[PDB]
RNA sequence: AGGGCUCAAGUGAUUCACCGAAGCGACGAGACCUUGAAAGCUGCUUUUUCAAGUGUCAGUAGCGGAACGUUCUGUCAAUCG
């Protein structure tokens, strides 16, 4: 199956107050390496003035980083632009199948 | 907090172990340790699952559990377990030709 | 006869596991009376590894 | 400064 | 002579002396190997725990993982087609 | 009569086997657990333990039975009557001069796993103490035990 | 980086280029290779996902060609493989390298004030098995 | 324990396989400690990155370290509504 994924990402977060320092930070440190790494996001990076900072992508996946640093907010971007569009339920089956055999499935016959 | 997050995993119980709180913390303190016993234990409760196949499906072509992967072990097939178990399943001749194989031992 | 402490038959599967250990400890004790000198007089690869 | 101290 | 020991049966049941002595030489867990020269005071000090640690290997094992290797070593493919 | 013998075959799945055990009279327990093996679906591969793919196993014969050493008139069944005092006891001569079904149909229901399909796997078997049976415009496969019967021999 | 070249080829793999297009993941489903990952194995045929453990050194959008492989079987046909690879050839690839699920171990002693809580996650790679060589069909 | 076992599925002796645990391994994840390497430290030697550890990582009482939250109050004639 070939098609990226993550179809868009937001940057929710704030100017003023120390809460979010580590986004902010996070913007001009590493937002520019990831976007030329990933030209098919559509990363747009907006602002919610006096609002606790968090992140959103593609469906809606929230995730805040109040009180959280950059060196992590890299990697807790890079998960979101690994992601699916998926919610979380834990795994059925580990090898999914539609298709299990070639020789027919075993009845009467050898 | 923890006074909410029982009252989510508590869906499905019977009994006033659903809504109040003094005995949702017990079904659910439970419901908790069984899930541990069980991801220590599917791991095992398979384990013999598995055999039954290969057994029932390799018995019906003459060998036995025994024989089978003592003569696939000595001419190193390192196929393993659930593998096995998938082809005793699917594959009706591949499989045979396994135990012609391991019967090329004993 | 109050608390009831079975009592276990030595069964031959369990004699298996008895001379297991016994051929184990041969072994053992056979190449530590070989080692009454710091040579190296033990046929290479005693068993040890069926020990199972 | 005055939110910034510590020890 | 060389003689390499190696921990086997489990070590949570046993006189507290052997579990001290076994640790003194550096056996701490099960299943694990050390190596050392005999010397005589090896070979007493380790002979008090022969029934805990069934095998007292000399400078042959080498041969037995020699063995595995071929063992476990590649050989040509095998074809059916029934 | 045909009817009250052709038992509840109305009611299983019938679309997977018809499979015959005729005991030639030669053992119980050597006839059993091979039966409740067959009876239980554990001797084909795609076996799932949440289930009954038991096949229809068809004993055959039973008159014609041999159960060795002198346990005969020696081993009984036992069954408690509720009523304060009773205990219903029958020799094993008895039973099988009563009805030589009964015998190894209890037995092989002991000997299958202790859960609720027993019986709805015991509806999936039947019997005739001798060898005809109505069971025989349906496929009819015949069986045959093990080949694993050395037979020490004494004197 | 060379030593992430072995790791990856001892935990059976190797990372191969990106792919802009080619028109793969045909529906021709005929025949089964037994591929094994490190501690963990898998029948698969063309098409199939298969779920991992952090294949460590690949990314999106990647074609890895594990170097492992058991037995191939067609309709009756059984290059029986003894783990070694007789040149066989697996192509697959990436997608959705990322996480799986919570979940919860909660020790408690049945009387012993003692009542530890935790929390866990594992990320995984759903690669899409797409390719097989070495058979008759 | 029962089914039921002499047509051993019993006993005494010899031989292979197999199963089998949260053991030990296979990947993979963390925490601390060790080992380096490299930094920075001003101390010129404590303090963070990495990586290597068949290193370690059951626990009451009890003890040491780190963390979450809540009401208020400075940051705030600020900021959101």
């Amino acid at each position: 199956r070939g098609v990226w994924q993550l179809k868009k990402l937001v940057v929710s977060y704030c100017n003023w107050g120390g809460s979010s320092r580590g986004i902010r930070a996070f913007m001009e440190s590493e937002l520019p390496a990831l976007k030329e790494k990933n030209p098919q996001l559509e990363v747009i990076t907006e602002l919610s003035r006096g609002q606790h900072p968090y992140l959103k992508g593609i469906n809606e996946r929230v995730v805040c980083v109040k009180n959280m640093d950059p060196e992590e907010v890299l990697l807790n971007a890079t998960r979101l632009r690994n992601s699916l569009g998926r919610k979380v339920v834990k795994l059925r089956t580990r090898h999914v199948t539609k298709h299990p055999s070639v020789q027919g499935t075993w009845t009467t016959a050898v | 907090m923890n006074k909410k997050e029982i009252f989510k995993l508590a869906k499905g119980f019977r009994g006033r172990a659903k809504n109040c709180i003094r005995i949702a913390r017990e079904r659910v303190e439970k419901a908790l340790q069984y899930s541990y016993r069980d991801r220590r234990n599917k791991k095992r409760e398979m384990r013999g699952l598995w055999i039954e196949r290969i057994n029932a499906g390799s018995r019906q072509h003459g060998v036995n559990y025994g024989n089978f992967i003592h003569g696939l072990m000595k001419e190193n097939i390192q196929l393993n377990r659930k593998v096995l178990s998938e082809l005793s399943m699917h594959e009706p001749y591949s499989f045979k030709a396994l135990v012609d194989v391991s019967r090329k031992s004993f | 006869g109050g608390l009831l402490w079975k009592r276990i038959k030595l069964t031959p599967t369990r004699k298996a596991n008895a001379k297991t250990r016994l051929r184990r400890v041969w072994q053992n004790e056979a190449v530590l009376r070989a080692c009454g000198e710091s040579d190296a007089p033990n046929p290479p690869g005693a068993s040890n590894t069926k020990s199972s | 400064s005055l939110n910034d101290l510590r020890d | 002579q060389s003689l390499y020991i190696t921990l086997v049966r489990g070590l949570p049941g046993t006189r507290k002396l052997h579990r001290r002595t076994l640790e003194a030489m550096g056996l701490r867990r099960c299943h694990r190997t050390v190596l050392h020269s005999n010397n005589s005071s090896i070979r007493g000090m380790i002979d008090q725990v022969k029934r805990m640690v069934v095998v007292e290997t000399e400078e042959m094992y080498n041969a037995r993982k020699e063995a595995e290797a071929n063992h476990k070593a590649l050989r040509p493919p095998l074809v059916v087609s029934h | 009569l045909k009817k009250a013998v052709a038992g509840i075959k109305r009611i299983n799945l019938d679309g997977l086997r018809w499979r015959v055990f005729d005991a030639r009279g030669q053992v119980l327990g050597r006839l059993a657990s091979q039966i409740s093996t067959v009876l239980q679906a554990k001797d084909k591969p795609t076996y799932c333990p949440n289930r009954d793919d038991g096949d229809i196993c068809i004993v055959l014969n039973a008159k014609e039975i041999g159960f060795t050493g002198r346990k005969l008139t020696d081993k009984f069944y036992r069954w408690h009557t509720g009523y304060i005092g009773h205990l219903k006891e029958r020799s094993l001569k008895d039973q099988m001069a009563k009805d030589p079904t009964e015998v190894i149909r209890k037995a092989v229901w002991r000997m299958l796993p202790s859960n609720n399909l027993r019986d709805d796997r015991d509806r999936k078997l039947r019997i005739f103490e001798g060898g005809e049976h109505p069971f025989g415009d349906k496929p009819l496969e015949p069986f045959v035990m093990p080949p694993r019967r050395v037979r020490e021999m004494r004197p | 980086a060379e030593k992430v070249e072995e790791a990856e080829e001892i935990g059976y793999k190797v990372m191969g280029p990106l792919k802009p297009s080619e028109r793969l993941f045909k529906p021709y489903e005929p025949v089964f290779a037994i591929v094994q990952i490190g501690s963990h194995q898998f029948k698969v045929s063309n098409g199939d996902s298969i779920f991992t453990e952090k294949l460590k050194f690949c990314d999106i959008n990647d074609k890895l060609e594990l170097t492992k492989v058991l037995l191939l079987g067609s309709a009756s046909q059984t290059i029986i493989g003894r783990p070694i690879l007789p040149d066989a050839t697996v192509h697959a690839v990436v997608e959705e390298h990322a996480l799986d699920e919570k979940v919860l171990i909660f020790k408690k002693k049945r009387r012993k004030n003692y009542r530890r809580t935790r929390g866990h996650r594992q990320e995984l790679t759903k690669l899409r098995i797409t390719d097989i060589q070495g058979i008759e069909k």
